[PDB]
């Protein structure tokens, strides 16, 4: 099927590393050399991992194996086996999913490319979208690499992955006070308030008042010139956003990067560099 | 290699343009518009002229205030030596009541100044809430910033008037410096069970991220399809286009479904109101409901359950 | 100002007065309540 | 909680509230986000998801009033639409299928360079003016102090040769913004509007490249009815052009690399 | 003493900005006098009056 | 006095008023507890008598 | 600005009756109040 | 003295600029002295006399 | 500036007059603490 | 001003609004900077020493 | 810029003496501080 | 001046407002922050020693 | 200045306002950074150790 407008726009090719060969759609999604790939991982994965789901902790029989997302999670290999490929059972499992998992966001990302391409697009979304799946690696590759330990990344629990960082996190004890973290935490807000605004103006002037005409930019670069008596402008909004976000991940990206392979102390010590400063 | 609208290449300005006049109320503005080749090299370069109404500086004085509190108790602290002041900055602060006078006022010391600095961070906020739906419609604008403001401000009143008050406590309010104030969420997630059991947050989050997550890609969208004025959704929102045409068109062929030039910026508002308002939820429970999150979870079928290779032991039962 | 010296002043007198009603109202409630909990 | 029924105390009948209210609101979103484009237009495929209902699950929304500004007709939405024509063949007659442009794709208006017929009527400012219009009644602007004066920068085609020069660099009284470039082309003399979006500086040589359409296509640019000022039909209308260079002005580009 | 001379201001000043924000003006401080002297002064609920509303209830 | 009545005609009125207005509202709002607070909180710590303390127990 | 030495005038006297009236209305306030508390 | 030549001083400076810049320094210059002093030893509010009514009172 | 020197000297003057109004004031004040609550 | 009479010059680079308004500002404030840092250790006459009795003689 | 060598005096000479008035008002006020509490 | 004799060029190539009002914060900056670290731990004349105990002797 | 001869043409290629004015914030940086290095460790000349303690002899 197509939108009202799609049917004119269905050009032929455009695709990255071949694919005009895939090059077609299916329901309202483009195929091409990376909508097929990214799906050979998805049900290698959203199924591999059933198979999880299925084994558990001890095995597929102890009492502790269960069916509820809340609790289901598969736990990556013991720090033991390194940077080696561990036993599905004991580790291996957690990898081949995450094995997929990092393909089925670089295909869709590429996709993502080649459409950008046929509706003769600009890239900032893929771009953008990259940064969020670097981050997933510098979270589970980057990091373990100079952890030595492929199992020294994080699970893959619906909330089970969440102790995983209430320990890691805790390994320095008050995180917060991590120099990174503090900003990278900033801009997750900045970008909430912002985008609180924006999306929120715009659904105030194409849908004003009753009996009022859709306003024009002659109010919003004044909307804002009245209450705050400045305004970043229409253009920029569209600007500051990604920006806030693709720092914020990228922030974030740091932020546990450095965590442990680039600092073993508690954040709050780091924090001291300043008070020794030969002044105060 | 096509200009991607980065920074506004070569720019240009035209007289400070005052903004559409007001009715029979709204004071003049004020102001003589400045401009600033560096800010604008980014944003609409001219700046002001700004209002100010009644709780436009009712408002603002009410804020200059716990400033001028938050700020003194704070400095007076490191014994009015600034060196040390700028030395500890991120550590200073100024603390809430002692437990005793759990709501009473608290003494002119005694964590009294920040129940008194406090207020003027609860009238001036909600004050210029005000001066938003008033500024706001007077310009013939609907509300839905005053609106998501106030699902903002009902979660700064969970960490307040509504909840630490609501506990008999001038301790349970946050307490007021960065540091400490960071230590508060810390605090928290402790004194009752651990916060990423109680869904409200676990929930409050997956919000602070779509927003980290859609007003991040329409930000890019837009751009990507700014050289059709997608820029401009104002009209686009109207009448559409090729920009609402090309965009739109991607995310179909991408995620499947997809929405509109108009729509987005819903979703846009949504994700982020429906960030405080989960936010404040939690916040609201974790004290005088659930005490102890972690437990309420499992002991709901939900906190997970993994083998054992430690486990220690207990003095209070042995000894 | 939006206004002229007649229906001004019209207006002046129409509420100065009303809004008697309240301190009147309040200065009710403030000595009835006197009369119930001394308060000091 | 995915098992059945466990504990039960008084905050957990919450959660469910607002998850609840969520999937309820989400649909709102659905429906406020089937407006435009809506309906679907052929079968070359069904509704993919859980419930394949006949043309989303939420019944679309009623129409909306839209009440442009001064001296403007009224929108509304939904608002059924008049089919449109399909400048190309399909390349196999496969749902999913892509479309061949016929002809002269550069211009064969399709896909890469397509583009709907927006109001031919100049969107203009706040009281009554065009906002956008050429530095020629945009007299009372001035190029941003410092800023190298793009008047008279000489543009390059994608492929380098020149491909004519500039003119009036079409601002705007709504914001201080350089939206077009006037591109007096150098084989048709003419005045070809050029969409500062896809045109990319170089302050270094006074040019301005833009890698979007080869030097010859600034001929074969949708020309502008009035050069005082341009209408929103066309304000897409040039601009769709260029954006098919990017899938057309070399045979490379459109074809996959590996 | 001073009342006649103020009467001129109402042309200075609009009625309804001055009405309506004192409106709420009222109802604001209001509020937030019982929560004031409800939160400390005395809490003429559970203050004096016998207390064992519980302790002669829950009973 | 005699002389003061000339600043009228730089400063525009209506900003001094609701300026002076706003002045007087938080700091009224800012005294009766900046005192409350300290010097005798006349509420609730000395009379009439203790109806709670005396009372509720 | 934005206005004669004939308005302005009249301005000056009227709101600075009602000046006054606040020094009034306050020493009053206060007066009253050294009465019952005194502090210093 | 100064004044016989100080009157030229507006001739560079806005009447405005001063008028607005006086009061805001002595209001918060004002209020960061009983303040910063309450706070010191001879507080006045709750420090020491007169006689302790509310001490003497209150019990 | 926006002035000449006429309209200047004429401000100067009630303006100083005006500053004088406050340390006599304010000074007064001063005395009036000073001999009550002596600081140093 | 042996020296700093031939400064006269100096005014039209730099500009008399610029130069005077900001100056003014720095000593608003440095004012206030001073008095605090020395108020912080150095003495402390407000605290330091009597009259300080009142305070603990004349409180209760 | 913006002026000539003619104003250049003047506004030097007005604003250089002024700024001496404040060294002889201040070095003033550093000297009953020397003689309350002497430091180093 | 085995350099400041030809060093006059300078003026030339350095604009005279930028240098002028640069040097006018670096040394504004640099001296309040010399005061401030030497204050801070070698002679902290303020809280340090002598004339008298204002506070030592007073306060007690 | 051997290098002169040969080294004259540099300037073509490295404009003197870019490189004039940005040394001249490094040699400012580098340096304070540098007093800030050393002071800090090596030797804290001012608050380390002799002649001796002023403020600590003259203070009990
Ligand atoms: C221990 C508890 C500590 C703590 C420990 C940690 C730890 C440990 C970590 C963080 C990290 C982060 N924390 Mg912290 N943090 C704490 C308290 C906070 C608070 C708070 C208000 O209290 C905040 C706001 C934050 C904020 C943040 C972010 C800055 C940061 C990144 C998150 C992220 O988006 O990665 C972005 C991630 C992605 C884009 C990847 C996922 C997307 C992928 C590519 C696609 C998925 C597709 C899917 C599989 C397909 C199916 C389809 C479905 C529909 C989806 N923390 C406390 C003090 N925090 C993390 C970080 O810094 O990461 C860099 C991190 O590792
Ligand atoms: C504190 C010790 C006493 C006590 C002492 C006092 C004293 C003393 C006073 C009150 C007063 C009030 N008290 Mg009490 N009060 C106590 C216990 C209570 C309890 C309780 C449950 O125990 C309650 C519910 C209340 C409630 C109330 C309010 C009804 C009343 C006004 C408050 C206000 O801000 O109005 C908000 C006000 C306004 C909006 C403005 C006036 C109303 C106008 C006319 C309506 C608007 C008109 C507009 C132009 C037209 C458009 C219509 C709509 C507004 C849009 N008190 C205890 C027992 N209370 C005050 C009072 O009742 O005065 C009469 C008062 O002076
Ligand atoms: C501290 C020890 C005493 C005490 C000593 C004092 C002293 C001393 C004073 C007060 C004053 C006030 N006290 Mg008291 N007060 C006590 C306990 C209380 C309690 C209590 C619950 O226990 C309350 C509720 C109050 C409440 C009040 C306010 C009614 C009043 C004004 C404050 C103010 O500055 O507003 C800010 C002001 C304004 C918003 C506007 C000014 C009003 C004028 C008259 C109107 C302007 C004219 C204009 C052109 C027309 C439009 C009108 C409106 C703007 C619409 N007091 C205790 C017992 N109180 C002050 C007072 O009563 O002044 C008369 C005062 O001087
Ligand atoms: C600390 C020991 C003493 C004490 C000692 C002193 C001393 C000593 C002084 C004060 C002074 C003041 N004290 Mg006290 N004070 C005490 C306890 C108190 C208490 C209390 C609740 O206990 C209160 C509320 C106050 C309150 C006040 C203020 C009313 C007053 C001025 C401060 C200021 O910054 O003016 C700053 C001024 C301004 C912002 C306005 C500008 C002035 C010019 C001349 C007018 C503007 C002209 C304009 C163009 C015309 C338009 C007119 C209108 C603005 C519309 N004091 C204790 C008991 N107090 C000061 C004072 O009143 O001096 C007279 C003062 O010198
Ligand atoms: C340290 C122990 C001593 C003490 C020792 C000293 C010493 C030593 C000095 C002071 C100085 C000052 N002290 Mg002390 N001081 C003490 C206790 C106090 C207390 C107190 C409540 O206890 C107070 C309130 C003060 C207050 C003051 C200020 C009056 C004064 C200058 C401040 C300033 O920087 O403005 C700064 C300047 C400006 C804003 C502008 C520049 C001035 C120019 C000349 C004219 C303005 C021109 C303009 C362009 C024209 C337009 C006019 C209007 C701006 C519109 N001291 C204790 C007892 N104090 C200083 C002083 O007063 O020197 C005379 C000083 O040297
Ligand atoms: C560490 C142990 C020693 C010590 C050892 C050293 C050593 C060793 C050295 C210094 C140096 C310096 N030390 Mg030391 N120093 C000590 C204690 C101190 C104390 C102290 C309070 O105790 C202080 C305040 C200083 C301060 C200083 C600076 C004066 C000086 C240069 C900084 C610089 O990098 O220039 C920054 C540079 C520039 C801005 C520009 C580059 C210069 C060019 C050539 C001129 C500009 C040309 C321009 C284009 C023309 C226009 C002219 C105008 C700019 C308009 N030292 C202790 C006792 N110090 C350095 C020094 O003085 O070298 C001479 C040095 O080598
Ligand atoms: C700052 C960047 C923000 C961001 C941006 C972003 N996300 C994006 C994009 C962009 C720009 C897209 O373009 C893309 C999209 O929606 O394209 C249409 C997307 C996307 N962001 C997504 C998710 C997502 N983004 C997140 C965050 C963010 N994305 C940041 C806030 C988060 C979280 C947790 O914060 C999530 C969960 C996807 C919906 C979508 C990418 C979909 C995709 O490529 O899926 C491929 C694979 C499958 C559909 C099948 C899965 C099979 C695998 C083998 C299993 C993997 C298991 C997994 C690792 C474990 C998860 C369990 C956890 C609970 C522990
Ligand atoms: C999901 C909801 C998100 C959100 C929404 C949101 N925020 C909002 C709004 C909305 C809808 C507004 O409408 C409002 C706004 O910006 O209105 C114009 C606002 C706002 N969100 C703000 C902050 C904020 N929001 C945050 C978060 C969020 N807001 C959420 C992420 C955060 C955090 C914790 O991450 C912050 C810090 C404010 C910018 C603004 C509300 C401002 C307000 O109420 O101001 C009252 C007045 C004052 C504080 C007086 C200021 C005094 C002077 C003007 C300044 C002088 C200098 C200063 C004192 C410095 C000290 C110097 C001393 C030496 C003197
Ligand atoms: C027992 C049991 C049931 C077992 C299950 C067994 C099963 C089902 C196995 C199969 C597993 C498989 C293969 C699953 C995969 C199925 C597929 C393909 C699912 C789709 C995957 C996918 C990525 C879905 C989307 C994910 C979602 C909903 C993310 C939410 C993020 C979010 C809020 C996105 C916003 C989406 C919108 C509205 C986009 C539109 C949109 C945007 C974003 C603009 O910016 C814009 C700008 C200008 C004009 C228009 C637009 C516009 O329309
Ligand atoms: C000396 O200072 C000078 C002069 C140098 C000026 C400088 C000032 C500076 C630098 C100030 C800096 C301030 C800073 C850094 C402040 C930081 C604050 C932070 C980080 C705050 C973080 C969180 C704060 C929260 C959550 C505050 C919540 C407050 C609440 C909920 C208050 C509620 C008040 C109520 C409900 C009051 C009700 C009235 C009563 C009490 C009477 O009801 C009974
Ligand atoms: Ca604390
Ligand atoms: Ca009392
Ligand atoms: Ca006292
Ligand atoms: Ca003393
Ligand atoms: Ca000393
Ligand atoms: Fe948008």
């Amino acid at each position: 099927a197509m939108l009202s407008f799609e049917k004119k726009y269905r050009v032929r090719g455009g695709t990255l590393i071949g694919g005009d060969l895939f090059d077609f759609w299916v329901g309202p999604f483009y195929v091409g050399f990376f909508g097929v790939v990214g799906f050979c991982f998805t049900l290698l994965g959203v199924l591999l991992i059933v198979w999880g789901a299925t084994i558990g902790p001890t095995g597929p029989t102890s009492d502790l194996q269960t069916y509820n997302l809340w609790r289901i999670s598969i736990a990556p290999p013991d720090l033991s086996y390194g940077l080696r490929m561990a036993p599905l059972t004991e580790g291996g499992l957690w990898q081949i999913i995450t094995i997929c998992a990092a393909g089925a966001f670089i295909s869709w990302a590429l996709r993502e490319v080649e459409i950008c391409r046929k509706l003769g697009i600009g890239f900032h979304v893929p771009f953008a979208f990259s940064f969020a799946i670097g981050a997933y690696l510098v979270l589970v590759f980057v990091r373990p690499l100079l952890m030595g330990a492929w199992g020294h990344g994080f699970p893959y629990g619906i909330l089970s992955h969440l102790d995983w960082v209430s320990n890691v996190g805790y390994q320095f004890l008050h995180f917060h006070y991590n120099p990174a973290h503090m900003l990278a935490i900033s801009f997750f807000f900045t970008n909430c308030l912002a985008l609180s605004m924006h999306g929120s103006l715009i659904l105030s002037v194409t849908n004003p008042q009753k009996g009022e005409p859709v306003k024009t930019s002659e109010h919003e670069n004044t909307f804002f010139r009245d209450i705050v008596g400045y305004s970043i402008g229409a253009l920029a909004i569209h600007r500051l956003g990604l920006f806030l976000a693709l720092s914020a991940a990228f922030w974030s990206a740091v932020c546990i990067l450095i965590s442990g392979p680039f600092w073993t102390r508690g954040w709050p010590e780091w924090w001291n560099w300043w008070l020794e400063l030969p002044l105060w | 290699p096509e200009y991607q609208n980065i920074f506004t290449a070569v720019q240009v300005r035209a007289p400070a343009y005052p903004g559409v006049p007001l009715p029979k109320g709204n004071l003049p503005r004020i102001g003589r518009p400045i401009f600033s080749y560096w800010l604008g090299k980014i944003g609409d370069a001219q700046i002001g002229p700004i209002y100010l109404g009644l709780t436009g500086t009712l408002s603002i004085f009410f804020g200059l205030v716990a400033i001028s509190i938050i700020g003194f108790n704070m400095l007076a602290s490191v014994h009015w030596d600034v060196f040390q002041f700028l030395k500890h900055f991120f550590w200073l602060g100024l603390e809430p009541p002692p437990p005793q006078y759990g709501l009473r006022i608290p003494p002119l010391s005694e964590g009294g100044w920040w129940l008194m600095a406090g207020l003027f961070l609860t009238l001036s906020i909600l004050l210029w809430w005000v001066r938003t739906y008033k500024r706001a419609e007077a310009l013939g604008m609907s509300q839905h910033l005053s609106w998501a403001f106030a699902a903002a401000i009902f979660f700064y009143l969970v960490l307040g008037f509504i909840r630490p008050v609501m506990m008999g406590s001038w301790a349970k309010a946050v307490p007021f410096g960065i540091f400490p104030h960071l230590d508060w969420t810390a605090a928290f997630s402790i004194r009752y069970g651990n916060l990423y059991y109680n869904p409200f947050h676990m929930l409050s989050i997956a919000f602070l991220y779509g927003s980290a997550l859609l007003f991040a890609m329409h930000g890019a969208t837009i751009l990507s399809v700014s050289r059709f004025g997608g820029d401009r959704e104002i009209d686009q929102i109207t009448h559409r286009g090729t920009a609402a045409e090309r965009a739109a068109l991607f995310w179909r062929w991408t995620m499947g479904f997809n929405v509109t030039m108009e729509s987005i910026h819903r979703w846009a508002w949504w994700c982020a109101v429906l960030t405080v308002i989960t936010a404040g939820i939690g916040i609201l429970l974790s004290g005088t409901v659930v005490d102890n999150w972690y437990l309420w979870a499992v002991k709901h079928g939900m906190a997970p359950a993994y083998p054992e290779v430690v486990t220690a032991v207990n003095p209070y039962e042995t000894a | 100002t939006g206004l002229t010296d007649d229906e001004a002043k019209e207006f002046h007198a129409i509420f100065m007065q009303s809004m008697y009603a309240w301190f009147g109202l309040v200065v009710i409630a403030h000595l009835l309540a006197w009369l119930y909990r001394p308060w000091l | 909680s995915a098992g059945i029924t466990h504990y039960i105390d008084a905050a957990q009948i919450t959660i469910w509230a607002f998850w609840l209210f969520f999937f309820g609101l989400i649909i709102y979103l659905r429906r406020e986000d089937k407006r435009e484009g809506y309906p679907l237009d052929s079968d070359r495929t069904e509704r993919s998801g859980g419930r394949v209902k006949v043309v989303g699950f939420p019944d679309l929304p009623d129409p909306k009033t839209f009440v442009l500004p001064h001296n403007g007709g009224t929108v509304v939405a939904p608002r059924v639409e008049a089919p449109v024509a399909v400048n190309a063949t399909p390349f196999s007659p496969a749902p999913g299928s892509p479309l061949v442009p016929n002809g002269d794709p550069m211009l064969s208006g399709f896909g890469p360079a397509a583009s709907p017929d927006r109001p031919k009527h100049c969107d203009l400012t706040f009281e009554g003016l065009p906002k956008i219009v050429p530095m020629r009644v945009a007299k009372e602007f001035s190029i941003a102090e410092g800023d190298p004066d793009p008047r008279g920068m000489t543009v390059v085609g994608l492929d380098g040769e020149v491909a004519g020069t500039v003119s009036d660099v079409w601002v705007d009284r709504s914001e201080p913004q350089i939206r077009y470039l006037e591109v007096e082309v150098a084989a048709n003399k003419k005045k070809v509007l050029l969409p500062i979006g896809f045109s990319r500086f170089d302050k270094k040589a006074r040019k301005v490249k833009v890698d979007a359409i080869k030097a010859a296509h600034f001929a074969n640019v949708p020309t502008l009815s009035n050069p005082d000022q341009v209408t929103l039909y066309e304000e897409d209308k040039v601009c769709a052009y260029y954006a098919g260079g990017k899938l057309y002005a070399t045979a490379e580009r459109a074809g996959p690399l590996l | 003493t001073m009342n006649a001379n103020l009467y001129k201001i109402w042309l200075i000043l609009d009625p309804r900005r001055v009405l309506v924000s004192i409106v709420a003006f009222q109802i604001v401080l209001g509020l937030l006098i019982h929560m004031i002297v409800l939160s400390t002064d005395l809490n003429w609920l559970d203050d004096n009056i016998p207390v064992s509303y519980q302790a002669l209830g829950k009973k």
